[PDB]
């Protein structure tokens, strides 16, 4: 029962005020049952598209979540993952650099 | 049901051919088996068909399978008296022990025997222990004759039945009648027995 | 590859415990129990993939299964009911798709046993008229006064069962068709050559195996306990 | 030199609940999906039917429809057969397809994993366990190998149908398989500098920090990460002393640029 790695990154270069897409890439987990949320300011974003789940050469699973967003000076963005392999949800914040 | 057989039942004369149908919706369909079940007995496998378009034979029995149409037929050439039985179609949904069998309800075949030389007679038979008790044996009548059930309920009359003396290649119909509160001349009056029936003594 | 079932025939009472057994000496892992009821194909009740495994089939309710060993698979009716009147078939198999069927078990579950009664058997000797008119000799056997209708009639000549020249009524007739728990009668014929009947070293016997009460069934009436038994009648040939 | 992969994932939570989902990849492009919720396989490209006629496709899909339902009952039945040796929850994965080589050559494969471990393959004319597999699988293998109709069907799928189908897909999907999409890059820091590179296809790419013409051997490439539009993302980090950032550039090479490398100076 392996722990999910989470990476958060933007599709285009981030400019404040400019529309973009934010990606949450969740990898290296099993079993495949998983709950993924993308958060703006700790609140759940409604229109989140999910890729079909697949798996790597090592048989571990992966999936890509993405959503439209516009970065600003103040707003935080994050990806929250619940999995049976963790006691509590794991949240990684978008760095603003990525 | 997933396996349908036709006809439900049929009556044929000895020597005639007949065809039995099996249509199914079972998916997938690995193979189809035909079973013969005599009255009160077990299941005797006649053939198993395994290919998409298949044909098999086993003496007087032959069969086809078409998996596209989900249809099988069993053919019986030149029916004998021993073919009187129930014929059952079964579809196996795997080529392994993981499969489930899907049984049809069966077709009842009756084969009427071909009595060459009738010699219709009514005999009296006596008990081996207590000599003054008896039965009446209507025998040797051809398969045109119907033996009607008993009018008086103190008289008992069985339905006809055919025996086959194997080593002599001989077959014969008979029915038995008896009573306590009666003679063999009056025993089969309510049946349409032949005009030439032998009543001895 | 052979499979046996015991008992082959059983009369039981509502609320009784009935255990149908299947034995199998093929070292097959897999065993399967079906019931056959007229108007339906065989339906799977329970099955087993090895010692200790028991799995529900399509119609498991009212039955418990038991696989104590590789050889034996049992079907247990803890509280038997009339709806479990049927013919039960067992089968075995290895990893292949073929199931090898046993000969079947006939079960009748009655509401009550008060009318159960074994047959009287009588053997009727050939007519001399038949002998002169045909050179054949027909013996008739009569089983009467029995209930229920689970009987097996067979003919034995000099201690060996005969099939050639035999025919037995396909169904027992009712002695009082008005009455619902009516006793039954059954007839059979054995036709032989006149010279075979005329030979006095030939011993003829009609046998009726009747299925009724077991040793452990309660019997409250005055008359003899109507147990499962054989009743036969008997005669020698003569010139 | 392309690999075609049908990836199946099946979860059996208890004896009455299961789902099976599939995705299909030609290289790193998704060609099909088959959700448990759908009765039919979905095309995710215009060219996903390949060069198969509509009748050939319908026949093939139908065989898979039978397989998914049949697979599902076989696993549940195999669990009963081994009980109590193994029980639910159970995960089964299949990876199947073929790699296409130049000429008319291919290798087909069909590998099966149980609770995340590769345990079974189809090879030649039969199923077999692979090194490291538990011995209890010999009974399932024995049972699966008794099914001759499945053996013959799988042999035909692996030997003939798969390479034929994939040849057609390669022809039909050429202009997507050979697409060129330009990377765009940008810079940032946390001292650790980061060169972000995003939007490129195909996967091969070269990313290095530079001081003029000196390649900085401290450059660390992260993993290739996917974007939603079937392009790739990659980042290259360099760890440095604060106040040493002047003079550093990130240089990116990719086939889509036609020789015109991206150079971003700090
Ligand atoms: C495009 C080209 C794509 C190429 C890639 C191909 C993907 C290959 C993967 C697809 C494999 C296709 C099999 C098709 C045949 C099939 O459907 N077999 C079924 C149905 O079979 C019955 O019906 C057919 C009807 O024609 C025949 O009549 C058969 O005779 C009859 O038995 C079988 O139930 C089969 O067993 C399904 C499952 C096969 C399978 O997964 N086996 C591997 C699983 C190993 C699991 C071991 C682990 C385990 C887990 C838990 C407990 C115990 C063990
Ligand atoms: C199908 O091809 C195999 C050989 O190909 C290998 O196995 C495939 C399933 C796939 O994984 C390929 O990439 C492999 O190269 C044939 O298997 C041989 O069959 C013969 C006789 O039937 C037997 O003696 C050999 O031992 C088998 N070879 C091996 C390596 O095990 C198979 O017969 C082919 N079937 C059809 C129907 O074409
Ligand atoms: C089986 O598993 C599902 C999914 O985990 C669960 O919701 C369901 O309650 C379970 N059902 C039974 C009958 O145990
Ligand atoms: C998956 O599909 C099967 C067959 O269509 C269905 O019976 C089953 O309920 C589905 N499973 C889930 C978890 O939705
Ligand atoms: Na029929
Ligand atoms: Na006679
Ligand atoms: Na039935
Ligand atoms: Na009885
Ligand atoms: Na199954
Ligand atoms: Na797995
Ligand atoms: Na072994």
């Amino acid at each position: 029962q392996k722990t999910p790695q989470i990476q958060v990154y933007s599709r285009h270069p981030p400019e404040n005020g400019k529309p973009n897409i934010l990606n949450c890439y969740v990898t290296q987990f099993h079993p495949p049952h998983i709950e993924i949320q993308m958060l703006k300011n700790g609140k759940k974003i409604p229109k989140v598209e999910m890729s079909d789940m697949s798996f790597s050469k090592d048989w571990s699973f992966y999936i890509l979540a993405h959503t439209e967003f516009t970065p600003t000076e103040t707003d935080t963005y994050a990806c929250r993952v619940k999995h049976a392999s963790m006691a509590e949800p794991k949240t990684v914040y978008w760095d603003r650099d990525m | 049901t997933q396996v349908e057989q036709s006809p439900q039942s049929l009556v044929v004369r000895q020597g005639e051919n007949c065809v039995l149908q099996c249509n199914y919706s079972v998916t997938p369909d690995n193979h189809l088996r035909w079973f013969k079940q005599d009255t009160g007995k077990g299941l005797v496998s006649l053939t198993v068909l395994v290919d998409q378009k298949d044909k098999t034979s086993n003496g007087r029995y032959s069969a086809t399978l078409d998996k596209d149409a989900k249809h099988s037929t069993l053919h019986i050439t030149a029916t004998l008296l021993d073919d009187t039985a129930t014929y059952i179609c079964v579809v196996g949904d795997r080529g392994s022990a993981l499969g489930r069998l899907h049984f049809g309800a069966g077709t009842q075949l009756i084969v009427i025997p071909d009595i060459q030389n009738p010699d219709p007679a009514v005999y009296q038979l006596r008990d081996s222990k207590s000599s003054d008790k008896s039965v009446c044996l209507f025998t040797d009548f051809d398969s045109q004759t119907n033996v009607s059930q008993s009018k008086d309920s103190d008289v008992y009359i069985t339905d006809k039945c055919v025996l086959d003396m194997r080593s002599m290649d001989f077959k014969s119909n008979s029915a038995v009648a008896w009573s306590n509160k009666f003679a063999c001349a009056n025993a089969f009056n309510n049946s349409i027995i032949p005009e030439d029936t032998f009543f001895p003594s | 590859a052979a499979v046996t079932q015991s008992p082959r025939n059983k009369v039981a009472v509502t609320g009784g415990k009935v255990t149908l057994s299947c034995n199998q000496t093929n070292n097959h892992n897999n065993m399967y129990w079906y019931r056959q009821d007229t108007g339906h194909g065989l339906r799977l009740i329970h099955y087993s993939y090895g010692a200790g495994s028991t799995e529900k089939g399509d119609i498991p309710d009212g039955y418990k299964a038991s696989r104590p060993s590789q050889e034996n698979f049992s079907l247990i009716l803890e509280l038997a009911t009339p709806s479990q009147t049927s013919v039960y078939f067992c089968a075995s198999g290895d990893e292949g798709y073929t199931q090898y069927f046993g000969p079947g078990t006939r079960l009748l579950v009655l509401e009550d046993l008060r009318n159960v009664t074994p047959p009287k058997v009588s053997l009727f000797e050939p007519s001399k008229a038949e002998i002169s008119h045909t050179q054949k000799a027909t013996l008739v056997c009569l089983a009467t006064g029995f209930y229920p209708d689970h009987v097996e009639l067979s003919w034995w000549v000099n201690g060996k069962e005969v099939h050639s020249g035999v025919c037995t009524d396909p169904q027992p007739l009712k002695e009082q068709p008005a009455l619902n728990d009516s006793r039954y009668s059954l007839s059979s014929r054995l036709r032989v050559s006149a010279t075979f009947w005329q030979n006095p070293r030939n011993h003829f016997r009609c046998q009726v195996q009747f299925y009724g009460l077991s040793e452990n069934d309660e019997w409250t009436q005055d008359r003899a306990k109507p147990v499962t038994q054989i009743v036969s009648a008997e005669a020698w040939g003569r010139a | 030199n392309y690999t075609f992969r049908c990836l199946q994932m099946s979860s059996f939570a208890n004896r009455s609940w299961s789902r099976t989902d599939s995705v299909v990849w030609l290289g790193d492009l998704q060609t099909h999906r088959w959700s448990n919720d759908s009765a039919t396989i979905s095309f995710t490209k215009p060219w996903s039917q390949g060069k198969l006629s509509n009748q050939q496709w319908e026949k093939l899909q139908h065989m898979f429809q039978v397989y998914r339902v049949s697979f599902t009952r076989d696993i549940q039945e195999l669990v009963k057969m081994m009980s109590p040796k193994e029980d639910y929850p159970i995960e089964i994965q299949l990876s199947a397809g073929c790699e296409m080589y130049p000429g008319n050559a291919s290798e087909s494969f069909l590998h099966v994993a149980f609770q995340g471990k590769y345990v079974v393959r189809f090879w030649g004319t039969s199923w077999q366990t692979v090194p490291g597999a538990p011995s209890w699988l010999d009974l399932p293998i024995k049972v699966l190998n008794a099914d001759q109709g499945t053996s013959a069907t799988v042999q035909m799928l692996l030997n003939d149908t798969c390479p034929l189908f994939v040849r057609g897909l390669l022809e039909a999907g050429k202009s997507d398989l050979e697409k060129q999409e330009k990377p765009v890059a940008w810079l940032s820091s946390v001292r650790q500098l980061v060169c972000h590179v995003s939007g490129f296809y195909p996967k091969p790419v070269w990313v290095m920090w530079m001081r003029g013409d000196q390649e900085q051997q401290g450059t660390h490439r992260g993993d290739f990460l996917p974007n939603a539009d079937e392009t790739w993302y990659l980042q290259a980090t360099l760890d440095v002393e604060a106040g040493e950032e002047a003079g550093l550039a990130c240089r990116v090479k990719h086939s889509s640029l036609g020789g015109q490398d991206i150079i971003l100076y700090w």
